[PDB]
C-alpha cells in the first residue's frame, strides 16, 4: 500500500493509492446515408400512390 | 396534437354523437360550445378535438356524411347537435339501400368530394394534425362503402397521417338484411390495406353483454351504443387528458402493431354489472383487473383463450394507487403469461389518468392485440361464402357495375388475414 | 480556461438536464435569475465555475447548455419553470413532431430536417469559448429522439469538432421507468453507430435507480422527479470535478485516461452512497469506512450486476466533504481484505481517489437527506456486460420474428441496419468476455 | 401459484424435484425460454445469470450458486486451498497435490518428488483432470499429461486406505450437502460408500479406482447403518465419531471459505445448490476430501427424501405452500 501523486488545491486535495504492481466519416458520408434513406422513403410513397391511382 | 373526426352513415353517425355527447361533458363543454368545467386539466388537450372559434366557444373537429337525411335532421335535432359546425354537414338524399356498391362506387361517387373539401378545411386549421378517426358499420352501405372510399381519397391527400377506425361488425343476433356478410368483408378488403389501427366493435359482443351480463331482455341500440361511447372516450383519454404519457395516435401504433396487417384491436370495459343491487358495490382494482381480462367482458365475440395476446394496452381512471394497479396487472401476466407471446417483452402496458367517467367512481379500457381475433373474421366469413358458393344475393352488387372477381379477391384477402393470425398463436422462441 | 457544452436530448435527457443544472446552480451560489453575488469578477472571470457558465456584461451566469427535443412539451416546461430566465431562447430547440419510439424516424426523416439548426446553436456556444475540450451529451437509449437523433448528433459533432471529447450520460430501458415495447431496438441501434463516437458512456439503469428510490428513500412508487433527482446528485459527483479547485479529472480527457484501457469497452459503472431518506430524523453518521465499503455492495450500484464476478480494469474514489486521507487508505487497507477484487492482470491493482471538502449540496424539499460525507466509485468493470446481454437476449426474441421491424424500413433505414448493429453488440460481448476470463 | 422451468434434461435429480412439485398441485412448469418464472432449474454451464432477478414482480430463485465452479473444478481447487489463507497450504485435510499444464506447478511438483524419492518413502502418484469419466514414476506422469491436451492436477496417492473385510477392498465416502438462499449448510443424514469387489492390491484400475462408472453389496454400494455397524464390531468405534466429525469440519471450511464470494444475500435473485463432496478414510481413521461435484447424481435408493427435503428447506421456504433429513451444521 503506497501513496503517490499527492495534489494539494483550495477546494480538495486527490491522490493515488497502488496496491499490486501489474503482470471517422465525413460530412459526404453521413449526408449520403441521409439522402439514401430519402430515397427509400420517397419510392415507397410513389409506390403507394401509385397503387392508389389504379 | 389535433384530430379530425369523420362519421358516416346511421351507426357511424349514431355512436359517433354519442361519443362527442360523453367527451363534451367530461371537458366541461355545454350543448352550445361554452365551457363551464372547474378543472383546466380539461382545456389542457382540448385542441385535440375541438377548435376554437371567436369568444371562448368550442367546436368539435368533426364532418357528419351520409347518403340520406334522416339521421342528419336526427343528430341535429338532439342533445349537443348544436354544437357542430353546420358547415360540415354533407348529405345525399338518395341513400344507399345497405348496398355497398352504391355507398363505395356509384351514389357515394357524386357527394365524396364535397366531404373532402371539408375535410381539406379543418386539416389546414390544424397547428400539426396527427391523424383522422372515422366511426360506421361494416354491414351496411353508406359507412361501409362510402366510408372505405372516404379512407381510400383520404390516404391519398396525407399519405403519412395515422388512419384510425372505430368499425362496427354485423350480428345476425341484431340485425335481419341478409347481405350484410357481404358489406362487411368487401369492407375488411379496404381496412387491412389502408387504416393503421382499428378498433373492432363486434355487434354480437355487444348484445351478449346486455342480453346475458347486463340481463336486458328488450336491448335497442341505445343500450349498444352507450357501451361504444364509454369505450370510445376510455381509448381516446391518454389524448384529451394530460399525465406520464407522452404519447399520441402514433406512438400508439408503433407499439401495438407489430406486423402491417395484424391492426384490428379488442376492446372491452370495466366495469360491467347488471341492475341494480351490485350498482352500488364499491369496486376495487383486484374487481376492475380482472372483468378486464375476463373473455365474456370482451368487445369482440372472440374467446382470448382461444389465443395470444401480441400487445395489450389499459388504461384506468379514477382516484386510485399505482401501486395497486401495478400489482394486479403483473399478476394477470406472471400468474396466465402462456396467453402472451414470449417473444415480445413485457407486452402489456399501463397508463392511469386522475379524471373518471362520469357516474363512475373507477374504470378501466381494455385494448389487446389477439391472435384470437381470428375467430371474429372466420364468423363473417362463413357466412359469406355459404351465400357467394350460390352467387346469390349478387345481383344487387352487379346491377351496381361490380364483378364478381372483386368478391372473391375479398375473400382471399380476409382468408389470408386469418391464416397470419394462425401462424403467430403456433409460433414460439 | 478551459469550456464544456453540454447536450440535452429528448424527454429523459431535457428532464435529466433540469434537474442537473438546478443542482449546479444550488452547488455554486448561483440564483434562479443568473445572479451569483458571491462572483467579485462581474462579466467575466477564470475561475472553475466558469467551464459550465458563461458570464454576462449584467452579471448573469448562463450555462453552456443546449436543449433540443423533436417536440415542445417537455422544453416548455424549462421555458416556464423556476429556472426559465437562466437560458436564453436560442439555447431551447423544438420542433412539432416527434420520433414515435422509432429510431429510424429519430435518425432518418425528422433528424434530418434538424440537424443543421442544432449544429448552429452549438456553434454559436463554443464561439463563445476559449479553449473548448468537448460535450457532455444526455439522453435516453429507449426514445426516438434520444436513441435516433442523438447518433445522428454524434456523428456529426465528430466532423465539426474532431478531437474534442465526448462523454454520454445514458438512461438504460427498464420496465419497472415507462418503457415502450421497441426500446430495445432503439437501444441497440444507437449503441453501434454511436459506439465510435463517445470516448466514455456513463450507464444509468432506470430499475437501479427504481429500486434505490423504493428501498433507501421509502418512497412507494418513484416519480421521474424522485429518479431525476437521484440521478443529478450521480451526475454533479461525477462533473464535480471540472466545475471546482481540484486536480483529479480536471479535463474530460482524463476520463478516458483514467477509466478507458480499451476504446471499446468505455462504459464505466457508477455507485453512490449513502443514500439516506430526509424524512428519517435520526441521521446516524456514517464513516468513509463504511461509505466507501457501501461501493461494493450490488444495491447501490447504477446498473444491477454483480462485480465479483468480474474484473477491473480502473477505480477512482470521488469522495465529498469531510473525508480526511488518512480514513481513505486505512478503508482501502480494509476493503481489499473482506472483498473480491480482481483486476486484470496487465492493469495495476489501485485506486484514484479525489477529495472535494465541499459536502453534497441537496435541493430544498427533495428526497435526498443532506450528509456530511458522501462517495461516488466509478469502476471499468467487465461484469456490466450483463446489461448488454440482458439487451441483447429481448432484441433477439422480437427480431426472430421480424416484429416492428417495418415501421423502421418505413422510414427508410434499411433492414441490414439492424443485423449490423446486432453483429457489433455481439462483438462488444466478446470483447467484454476476452479481457475478464481465463480458461 | 408458483411456476417453474427445466432447463437441464438430463438432472436425474431435478427431474426428480420437478415431479413433486407437480404433485403439489401448486406448481406449473411453462416451457423454457418465458421468463415469468419463480424457479429456475437451469442447465450445468452458461447458465444465463444475468437475465435473473431483473422481471417485474417476480422473486426469483436458481438452482445454482454464481461462483461455485472455483470449488468443483479439479484445477481451481488446488488452486482455492493454496491461495486462500483460511485453508492454508499446510491445510491437513487434502492430500498434496499441484496444477500441471500439458500458472503452472511443473516445476514445483519435482522438488517435492525428489524431496520424497531420496527420503525412501511412498512415492505414488495419481494424476487427473476435469476431462475423464496412477504412477510411481514423474517421468511416466508427466508425459501423459503432455498426450492429453487438458490440464491436470498431479495429487499425492492415499497408499495406505482403511479396507473393508471381509474382502480387503477400497472405497470413498460421498456426501450430499444443500445449501440454500440464506446460506445454511444441510449436511444429508444419509450418505454412500462405493465399494470396489475387487481386493485392493498396492503392486489393475479396478480395485483401485471405486467409483460406479469403473465398477459383497449390491451395487457397490453400502449405506451408513451397516458401515456403522462395521466399524463397531470392527474398531470399537463409531461412524460419528471416527469419520463425521471430520466430514462436518472440511464441509464447513470449504463452503465457509467461498461465501462472500457467492453469497446471494442482498442479490436481486436467490441461490441454491446441493453439492457433492467426496471423501477418502485411511488406516489411522483421519478422512481426505478428494472432489467436490457440483451437479451429484443420488444413490437409486435416496432419490425420494433428498429430493423431497430439497423442495422442503430449499424451495418451499422462499415460496412456502398452503422430521429432517438434513443436519444444520451451524456456521458463522
Ligand atoms: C339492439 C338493437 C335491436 O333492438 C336488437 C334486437 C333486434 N332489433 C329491433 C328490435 C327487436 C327485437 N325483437 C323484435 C321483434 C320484432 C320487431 C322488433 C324486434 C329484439 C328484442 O326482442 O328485444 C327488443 C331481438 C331480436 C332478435 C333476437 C333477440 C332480440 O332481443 C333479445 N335474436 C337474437 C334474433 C333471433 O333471430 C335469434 O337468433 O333468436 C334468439 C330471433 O329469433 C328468435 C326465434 O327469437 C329473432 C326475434 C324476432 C327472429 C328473427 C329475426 N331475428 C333478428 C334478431 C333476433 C330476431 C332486439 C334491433
Ligand atoms: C388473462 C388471459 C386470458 C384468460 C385467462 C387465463 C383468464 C385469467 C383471469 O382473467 C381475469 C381469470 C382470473 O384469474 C380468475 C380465475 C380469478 C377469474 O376472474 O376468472 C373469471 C373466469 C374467466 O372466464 C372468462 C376465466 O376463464 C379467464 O378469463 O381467465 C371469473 C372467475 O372464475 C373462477 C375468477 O374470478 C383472458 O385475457
Ligand atoms: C356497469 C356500470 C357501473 C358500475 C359497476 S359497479 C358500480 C358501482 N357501477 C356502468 C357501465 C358503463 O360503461 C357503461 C355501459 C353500461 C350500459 C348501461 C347504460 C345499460 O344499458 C343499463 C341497463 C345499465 O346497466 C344501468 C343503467 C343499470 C347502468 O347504470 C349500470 C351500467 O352498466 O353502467
Ligand atoms: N430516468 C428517466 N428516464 C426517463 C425520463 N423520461 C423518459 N425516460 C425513459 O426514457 C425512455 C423513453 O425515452 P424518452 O426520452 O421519453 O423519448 P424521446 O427521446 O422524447 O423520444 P420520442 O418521444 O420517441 O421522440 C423510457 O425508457 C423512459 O423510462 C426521465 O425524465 N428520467
Ligand atoms: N488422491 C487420491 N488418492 C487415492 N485414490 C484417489 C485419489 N483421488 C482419487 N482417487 C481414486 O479415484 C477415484 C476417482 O476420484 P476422482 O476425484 O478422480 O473422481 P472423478 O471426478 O474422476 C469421478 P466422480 O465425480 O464420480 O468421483 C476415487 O473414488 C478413488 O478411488
Ligand atoms: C395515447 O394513448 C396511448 C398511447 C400509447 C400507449 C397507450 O397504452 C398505454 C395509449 O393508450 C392508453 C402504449 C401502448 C402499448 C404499448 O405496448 C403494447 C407500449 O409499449 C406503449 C404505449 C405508450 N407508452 C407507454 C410507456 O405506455 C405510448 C403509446
Ligand atoms: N352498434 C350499433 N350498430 C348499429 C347502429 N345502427 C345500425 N347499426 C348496425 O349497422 C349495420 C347497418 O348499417 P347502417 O349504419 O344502418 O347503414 P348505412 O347508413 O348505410 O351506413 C347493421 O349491422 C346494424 O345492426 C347503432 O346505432 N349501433
Ligand atoms: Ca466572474
Ligand atoms: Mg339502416
Ligand atoms: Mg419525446
Amino acid at each position: 500500500m503506497e501513496v503517490i501523486e499527492l495534489n494539494k488545491c483550495t477546494s480538495g486535495q486527490s491522490f493515488e493509492v497502488i496496491l499490486k504492481p501489474p503482470s471517422d466519416p465525413s460530412l459526404e458520408e453521413i449526408q449520403k446515408k441521409l439522402e439514401a434513406a430519402e430515397e427509400r422513403r420517397k419510392y415507397q410513397e410513389a409506390e403507394l400512390l401509385k397503387h392508389l391511382a389504379e | 396534437r389535433e384530430i379530425v373526426h369523420i362519421q358516416a352513415g346511421q351507426c357511424g353517425n349514431q355512436i359517433g354523437a354519442k361519443f362527442w355527447e360523453v367527451i363534451s361533458d367530461e371537458h366541461g363543454i355545454d350543448p352550445t360550445g361554452s365551457y363551464h368545467g372547474d378543472s383546466d386539466l380539461q382545456l389542457e388537450r382540448i385542441n385535440v378535438y375541438y377548435n376554437e372559434a371567436t369568444g371562448n366557444k368550442y367546436v368539435p373537429r368533426a364532418i357528419l356524411v351520409d347518403l340520406e337525411p334522416g339521421t342528419m335532421d336526427s343528430v341535429r335535432s338532439g342533445p349537443f347537435g348544436q354544437i357542430f359546425r353546420p358547415d360540415n354537414f354533407v348529405f345525399g338524399q338518395s341513400g344507399a339501400g345497405n348496398n355497398w356498391a352504391k355507398g363505395h362506387y356509384t351514389e357515394g361517387a357524386e357527394l365524396v368530394d364535397s366531404v373532402l373539401d371539408v375535410v381539406r378545411k379543418e386539416s389546414e386549421s390544424c397547428d400539426c394534425l396527427q391523424g383522422f378517426q372515422l366511426t360506421h358499420s361494416l354491414g351496411g352501405g353508406t359507412g361501409s362503402g362510402m366510408g372505405t372510399l372516404l379512407i381510400s381519397k383520404i390516404r391519398e391527400e396525407y399519405p403519412d397521417r395515422i388512419m384510425n377506425t372505430f368499425s362496427v361488425m354485423p350480428s345476425p343476433k341484431v340485425s335481419d338484411t341478409v347481405v350484410e356478410p357481404y358489406n362487411a368483408t368487401l369492407s375488411v378488403h379496404q381496412l387491412v390495406e389502408n387504416t393503421d389501427e382499428t378498433y373492432c366493435i363486434d355487434n354480437e359482443a355487444l348484445y351478449d353483454i346486455c342480453f346475458r351480463t347486463l340481463k336486458l331482455t328488450t336491448p335497442t341500440y341505445g343500450d349498444l351504443n352507450h357501451l361504444v361511447s364509454a369505450t370510445m372516450s376510455g381509448v381516446t383519454t391518454c389524448l384529451r387528458f394530460p399525465g406520464q404519457l407522452n404519447a399520441d395516435l402514433r406512438k400508439l401504433a408503433v407499439n401495438m402493431v407489430p406486423f402491417p396487417r395484424l391492426h384490428f384491436f379488442m376492446p372491452g370495459f370495466a366495469p360491467l354489472t347488471s341492475r341494480g343491487s351490485q350498482q352500488y358495490r364499491a369496486l376495487t382494482v383486484p374487481e376492475l383487473t380482472q372483468q378486464m381480462f375476463d373473455s365474456k367482458n370482451m368487445m369482440a365475440a372472440c374467446d382470448p383463450r382461444h389465443g395470444r395476446y401480441l400487445t395489450v394496452a389499459a388504461i384506468f381512471r379514477g382516484r386510485m394507487s399505482m401501486k395497486e394497479v401495478d400489482e394486479q396487472m403483473l399478476n394477470v401476466q406472471n400468474k396466465n403469461s402462456s396467453y402472451f407471446v414470449e417473444w415480445i417483452p413485457n407486452n402489456v402496458k399501463t397508463a392511469v389518468c386522475d379524471i373518471p367517467p362520469r357516474g363512475l367512481k373507477m374504470s378501466a379500457t381494455f385494448i389487446g392485440n389477439s391472435t384470437a381475433i381470428q375467430e371474429l373474421f372466420k364468423r363473417i366469413s362463413e357466412q359469406f361464402t355459404a351465400m357467394f358458393r350460390r352467387k346469390a344475393f349478387l345481383h344487387w352488387y352487379t346491377g351496381e357495375g361490380m364483378d364478381e372477381m372483386e368478391f372473391t379477391e375479398a375473400e382471399s384477402n380476409m382468408n389470408d388475414l386469418v391464416s397470419e393470425y394462425q401462424q403467430y398463436q403456433d409460433a414460439t422462441a | 480556461m478551459r469550456e464544456c457544452i453540454s447536450i440535452h436530448v429528448g424527454q429523459a435527457g431535457v428532464q435529466i438536464g433540469n434537474a442537473c443544472w438546478e443542482l449546479y446552480c444550488l452547488e455554486h451560489g448561483i440564483q434562479p435569475d443568473g445572479q451569483m453575488p458571491s462572483d467579485k469578477t462581474i462579466g467575466g472571470g477564470d475561475d472553475s465555475f466558469n467551464t459550465f457558465f458563461s458570464e454576462t456584461g449584467a452579471g448573469k451566469h448562463v450555462p453552456r447548455a443546449v436543449f433540443v427535443d423533436l417536440e415542445p412539451t417537455v422544453i416548455d416546461e424549462v421555458r416556464t419553470g423556476t429556472y426559465r430566465q437562466l437560458f436564453h431562447p436560442e439555447q431551447l430547440i423544438t420542433g412539432k413532431e416527434d420520433a414515435a419510439n422509432n429510431y429510424a424516424r429519430g435518425h432518418y426523416t425528422i433528424g434530418k430536417e434538424i440537424i443543421d439548426l442544432v449544429l448552429d446553436r452549438i456553434r454559436k456556444l463554443a464561439d463563445q469559448c476559449t479553449g473548448l475540450q468537448g460535450f457532455l451529451v444526455f439522453h435516453s437509449f429507449g426514445g426516438g429522439t434520444g436513441s435516433g437523433f442523438t447518433s445522428l448528433l454524434m456523428e456529426r459533432l465528430s466532423v465539426d469538432y474532431g478531437k474534442k471529447s465526448k462523454l454520454e450520460f445514458s438512461i438504460y430501458p427498464a420496465p419497472q421507468v415507462s418503457t415502450a415495447v421497441v426500446e430495445p431496438y432503439n437501444s441497440i441501434l444507437t449503441t453501434h453507430t454511436t459506439l465510435e463516437h463517445s470516448d466514455c458512456a456513463f450507464m444509468v439503469d432506470n430499475e437501479a435507480i427504481y429500486d434505490i428510490c423504493r428501498r433507501n428513500l421509502d418512497i412507494e412508487r418513484p416519480t421521474y422527479t424522485n429518479l431525476n433527482r437521484l440521478i443529478s446528485q450521480i451526475v454533479s459527483s461525477i462533473t464535480a470535478s471540472l466545475r471546482f479547485d481540484g486536480a483529479l479529472n480536471v479535463d474530460l480527457t482524463e476520463f478516458q485516461t483514467n477509466l478507458v484501457p480499451y476504446p471499446r469497452i468505455h462504459f464505466p459503472l457508477a455507485t453512490y452512497a449513502p443514500v439516506i431518506s430526509a424524512e428519517k430524523a435520526y441521521h446516524e453518521q456514517l464513516s468513509v469506512a463504511e461509505i466507501t465499503n457501501a461501493c461494493f455492495e450490488p444495491a447501490n450500484q447504477m446498473v444491477k450486476c454483480d462485480p465479483r464476478h468480474g474484473k477491473y480494469m480502473a477505480c477512482c474514489l470521488l469522495y465529498r466533504g469531510d473525508v480526511v486521507p488518512k480514513d481513505v487508505n486505512a478503508a482501502i487497507a480494509t476493503i481489499k481484505t473482506k472483498r473480491s477484487i480482481q483486476f486484470v492482470d496487465w492493469c495495476p491493482t489501485g485506486f484514484k481517489v479525489g477529495i472535494n471538502y465541499q459536502p453534497p449540496t441537496v435541493v430544498p424539499g427533495g428526497d435526498l437527506a443532506k450528509v456530511q460525507r458522501a462517495v461516488c466509485m466509478l469502476s471499468n468493470t467487465t461484469a456490466i456486460a450483463e446489461a448488454w446481454a440482458r439487451l441483447d437476449h429481448k432484441f433477439d426474441l422480437m427480431y426472430a420474428k421480424r416484429a416492428f421491424v417495418h415501421w423502421y424500413v418505413g422510414e427508410g433505414m434499411e433492414e441490414g441496419e439492424f443485423s449490423e448493429a446486432r453483429e457489433d453488440m455481439a462483438a462488444l460481448e466478446k470483447d467484454y468476455e476476452e479481457v475478464g476470463v481465463d480458461s | 401459484m408458483y411456476t417453474f422451468v427445466v432447463r437441464d434434461e438430463n438432472s436425474s435429480v431435478y427431474a426428480e424435484v420437478s415431479r413433486l412439485l407437480l404433485a403439489t398441485g401448486q406448481w406449473k412448469r411453462l416451457r423454457k425460454d418465458n421468463p415469468r418464472f419463480n424457479l429456475m432449474l437451469g442447465e450445468r454451464n452458461r447458465l444465463p445469470f444475468g437475465r435473473l432477478g431483473h422481471e417485474p414482480g417476480l422473486v426469483q430463485l436458481v438452482n445454482y450458486y454464481r461462483g461455485a465452479d472455483k470449488l468443483c473444478r479439479k484445477a481451481s481447487l488446488v488452486k482455492l486451498i493454496k491461495t486462500s489463507p483460511e485453508l492454508s497450504e499446510s491445510c491437513t485435510w487434502f492430500p498434496e497435490s499441484y496444477v500441471i499444464y500439458p500458472t503452472d506447478e511443473r516445476e514445483v511438483f519435482l522438488a517435492a518428488y525428489n524431496r520424497r524419492r531420496e527420503g525412501r518413502e511412498g512415492n505414488v502418484w495419481i494424476a487427473k483432470s476435469s476431462a475423464g469419466a496412477i504412477s510411481s514414476e514423474a517421468s511416466e506422469l508427466l508425459d501423459f499429461i503432455d498426450e492429453q491436451g487438458q490440464v491436470h492436477v498431479i495429487q499425492k496417492y492415499l497408499e495406505k486406505p482403511l479396507l473393508l473385510e471381509p474382502g480387503h477392498r477400497k472405497f470413498d465416502i460421498r456426501s450430499w450437502v444443500l445449501v440454500d438462499h440464506l446460506y445454511n449448510i444441510y449436511l444429508y443424514r444419509e450418505g454412500v460408500l462405493r465399494t470396489s469387489s475387487e481386493p485392493y492390491n498396492s503392486a489393475d484400475k479396478t480395485c483401485h479406482l471405486t467409483n460406479h462408472c469403473i465398477q459383497y453389496e449390491e451395487g457397490n454400494e453400502m449405506f451408513f447403518e451397516e458401515f456403522n455397524q462395521y466399524l463397531m464390531d470392527a474398531l470399537n468405534t463409531t461412524l460419528e465419531n471416527s469419520i463425521l466429525l471430520q466430514i462436518k469440519h472440511i464441509i464447513r471450511s470449504c463452503l465457509m471459505c467461498i461465501e462472500p464470494a457467492i453469497s446471494t444475500k442482498h442479490l436481486h435473485y436467490q441461490s441454491f445448490q446441493l453439492f457433492g463432496f467426496d471423501f477418502m478414510v485411511d488406516e489411522e481413521l483421519k478422512v481426505w476430501l478428494i472432489e467436490v461435484n457440483g451437479a451429484p447424481a443420488c444413490a437409486q435408493k435416496l432419490y425420494a427424501e433428498l429430493c423431497q427435503g430439497i423442495v422442503d428447506v430449499a424451495i418451499s421456504s422462499v415460496f412456502p405452500l398452503a422430521t429432517s433429513i438434513f443436519i444444520k451444521l451451524h456456521h458463522h
